[PDB]
């Protein structure tokens, strides 16, 4: 039996996709978002009166084992040096394994910062931080 | 919904098991990185639709003999309880729902709109292949059947959709409590020649990777995980021994009930105080 | 990506429709076109003081 | 006698069929040229019965007998006096 | 047997309530209050003559395991751009499962930041950060 | 792929096993640091081309009679899951491959160009040896052959040259679904005579060193790991005991299923809305 | 069976060479690169119409156990006083085992910090740190 109105998402039911091309081997990925509320403070008050949206920062991190194969770099998507300037913005979707349908689209992601570590005991990692300019969840039911 | 995972293994693995088993190639690709010998034999003796020796499947300790020859067993292992939410809430539903469908449906001509007929009526519709509605098209769905605009998707009449639904119970509305558990469940081949186990362990680890793609699962026993024992003599008391390498599955599954709610407003009595 | 330039003025973004068929798809979508300044209309009043 | 009914058109599809041997298509090469056939009513080629489809590429070969295949599967109850 | 004089709340005991809807799957949440207290110290003496009351802040956070409907998202309680413009505030309520009396409610609860995990070996999590005008306890017996 | 470690074991221990025994100098090598008498003796008994005693390995429980002067006993041992990926998917390939060979291949004169030929097709060229093809060129695979420009390498029309390639199977495309496995696999040497037991652990020892350059395990089996057991007696209820030092080897490798896509985009059907 | 279209970098199937000498029981390493992405924020604007690169900085430490022979000193790349001076730039290879080719080279790397720890109950170990001035990934296939 599958009551569909309890289900959760989990690792096996998702996907990342970047130009339509699954990236492979990918292990984690975290986004944040700040819009930097800020009260307003009157004199003849300890309370804050409201609450305000100022400033839309936000992030993206990915996780990935380095494959023999369509890395990062080789992809094209990272960069290691004067390539980046030549590079341009990318979207980076994820998508429900079952139904390929959208849970959530970053909008003009840009790297941050790129990261990797070699390692004796354990598989190569590297880690990607991007930023964007907007999200959205659009393209539902 | 509770949660019976020897059932679902079993009904899983039944016919994929017999699919798997019908055709050559597929078995090829399977035992690729096994040797010319082994795999030859498997597939003289199992493989193929007009196979004379067939593998069966079902739970431990039935009372009437049991082929031994190639045998999955089946046992249903320990359990826990790891995660829980506040007052053992899990989702709110305004419409009891059943489990969740799957079904081709041909595109059919109405007077104003294309429509799909189902076998039963709908409670939510998750997706439609290859589509994403639009304004225009102004989706509804009526009981048995889904619909939209007929005159600027007239080149579509007879589109050969598939349909991705959920059951409708009752209009009630009510709470599902419960909670989370992690369960473990052994499954073993059986056979008294070694390599047809390990040959029946390596079809066992595909079919568990195919089944990953099923819809129950995905919605229902997320997080599988596996773990291998050893190859040991299951039994040395008979004139040949029984070889047998256990397998544990983990799942993650969430035991609920619905508790209905008979409170519902539909009138207000806004009135003032004097003194 | 348009609006933040400024190519484009406003649009809905639910208007968007997609359909899938085999190796074909169709993509319907709406904007709406940019309206320039054309009429103007004054009148004077002359008064005392 | 009949309580409830309803009929569902399941599949609806174009199946390709040779003209002297009688097998349909089961496999095809890169142009689609056949390569397999198979004795199988279900199993044999087939792509959707739609005029876009066709509009969207019969194109293969000569033996020029395609077979419009049509899936009904009804739902149906009785009550059956004793 | 239960003796009422003794007994405290759990997981078990409370609910989490926004707009009368009951989010589900709600795992976790803390509140925090700042009344920002200071002295003052006079010349002669070292000991804080008094204690005086300057700023109220505060802040409610709320973990969640992402259903997949009626996410924050799909809500509309969070946002993901500048869709948050649009939305106002709300007040979320923790209400005692037994009695459905009320516990303690914040009042004009706006968003601070947006956190989702997606992991492979995990269910997905999601966490939001509210800041609130005022809390309240009343309604009580 | 699903991986049959024990029958890639055999394949490497026992040509490379047969080899090593071959010649005296390696074994030399080998057992430096052991004492005169044990290290002489071994290699009266066992080193040489013409040596009377020979080594054997095979699995565990066999029917028949095992020779107990010097064996090699696998067994297949436990196996864990430890990582996965997003939907588990661990790669996507546009074209069918199967295993990556290696093949020597002297080059040849072609009209326009110098070409190696090869066995098979090839999927993907990953290495040409001492060789960094330029842009002049202009490095072109054409099914079984891979070719260059003609004039301005004409120096090098008989490179005795070696290839590293990858066989072609098919032009379809699909994903790669599967998961990690940590698995672990049981080796023991068998001996009445202690010292064998010794040496041939050592030996043990040293070709699992020499096998971290093989392609297959630098591809597909990484993070090999070792433990040693205690010597101890395996059997005291014959005339004389046999004593044997059990080892553990470890390795990760991917468990993996390629899904076929049968969707394919090649035309676009961009049409507007009116109202 | 070995099929590389899955194949994943590990510390079995990497060297770290310098001038052509495979340095020896090296133990781990770890590249690091920012490009200093930063939003471009308007007056009638909370969100961050674009993003530009501004600024390239990169490091690579080095972990290795102290041989007694052709340690970081003996060979020269490091230093331990004025030495350092005289001491020019070098270019650091990660290389693959297999077939040799080559995975990322750093050029123009200079050394930063130097560490070495003496310990009772362990091996010696020493860390050191480069930065560099461009990184590369040609010279493949």
């Amino acid at each position: 039996a599958s009551e569909a109105k309890q289900t959760v998402h989990t690792g096996n039911t998702v996907l990342l996709m970047i130009k339509g091309k699954p990236v492979g081997r990918a292990q984690s990925a975290s986004g944040q978002r700040e819009y930097g509320t800020t009260g307003v403070y009157e004199i003849g008050s300890i309370m804050p009166q409201e609450h305000v949206y100022l400033r839309y920062e936000g992030t993206i991190t990915v996780e990935r084992l380095r494959m023999k194969k369509e890395n990062f770099a080789d992809l094209g998507y990272a960069s290691l040096g004067e390539e980046i300037l030549k590079k341009d913005i990318i979207d980076i979707l994820v998508v429900d394994n079952l139904t390929k349908q959208v849970i959530i689209s970053y909008h003009g992601c840009s790297a941050n910062n790129y990261n990797e570590t070699w390692q004796t005991n354990e598989i190569v990692t590297e880690e990607i931080e991007f930023s964007y300019l907007t999200a959205s969840d659009k393209a539902r039911t | 919904a509770i949660t019976s995972v020897d059932s679902y293994l079993l009904s899983e693995i039944k016919p994929r098991l017999n699919t798997v088993l019908e055709n050559c190639y597929i078995i090829d690709e399977v035992l690729k990185d096994f040797d010319y010998q082994t795999r030859e034999s498997f597939k003289e003796a199992f493989c193929g639709k007009n196979a004379q020796h067939e593998v069966t499947v079902g739970f431990n300790f039935p009372k009437f003999k049991n082929n031994y020859e190639a045998h999955y067993l089946i046992q249903l292992g320990q359990g826990q309880e790891t995660k829980n939410s506040l007052g053992s809430i899990q989702s709110s539903y305004f419409e009891a729902t059943g489990d969740t469908l799957v079904e081709s449906s041909t595109a059919i001509r109405e007077d104003d709109k294309l429509v799909f007929t189902v076998s039963k009526p709908i409670g939510e519709l998750i997706k439609v292949e290859d589509i994403e509605f639009a304004k225009y098209d102004n989706l509804q769905v009526e009981g048995n059947k889904v619909s939209f605009k007929y005159q600027t998707n007239e080149d579509y009449e007879n589109y050969n959709a598939n349909i991705i639904f959920t059951e409708k119970k009752n209009d009630s509305k009510g709470l599902v409590k419960g909670f989370t558990v992690e369960e473990q469940v052994t499954v073993v081949g059986l056979s008294f020649n070694v390599d047809v186990a390990r040959c029946l362990d390596a079809v066992l680890k595909m079919i568990l990777i195919s089944m990953r793609d099923s819809i129950e699962e995905q919605q229902t026993f997320q997080l599988q995980n596996l773990s291998f024992g050893d190859i040991a003599p299951i039994i040395e008391d008979g004139d040949s021994m029984i070889f047998g390498r256990p397998t544990i599955i983990k799942y993650t599954s969430s035991l609920d009930l619905d508790y209905t709610i008979t409170q519902d407003i539909n009138k207000l009595t806004f009135k003032e105080r004097k003194d | 990506r348009k609006k933040r330039d400024n190519e484009i003025q406003d649009f809905p973004a639910e208007d968007v429709q997609v359909i899938v068929e085999g190796n074909e798809a169709r993509i319907s979508m709406t904007v709406y076109p940019i309206r320039s300044f054309k009429k103007i209309s004054v009148s004077l009043v002359y008064k005392q003081q | 006698s009949i309580e409830k009914k309803e009929e569902v058109i399941a599949h609806n599809e174009v199946v390709f069929r040779s003209l002297t041997q009688g097998l349909y298509v089961k496999e095809v090469d890169i142009y689609s040229d056949v390569v397999s056939y198979t004795k199988d009513v279900d199993e044999a080629l087939a792509m959707p019965n739609t005029i876009n489809f066709k509009n969207s590429r019969l194109i293969m070969n000569l033996d020029l007998e395609p077979l419009n295949k049509i899936q009904k599967v009804i739902y149906e109850t009785h009550l059956e006096g004793l």
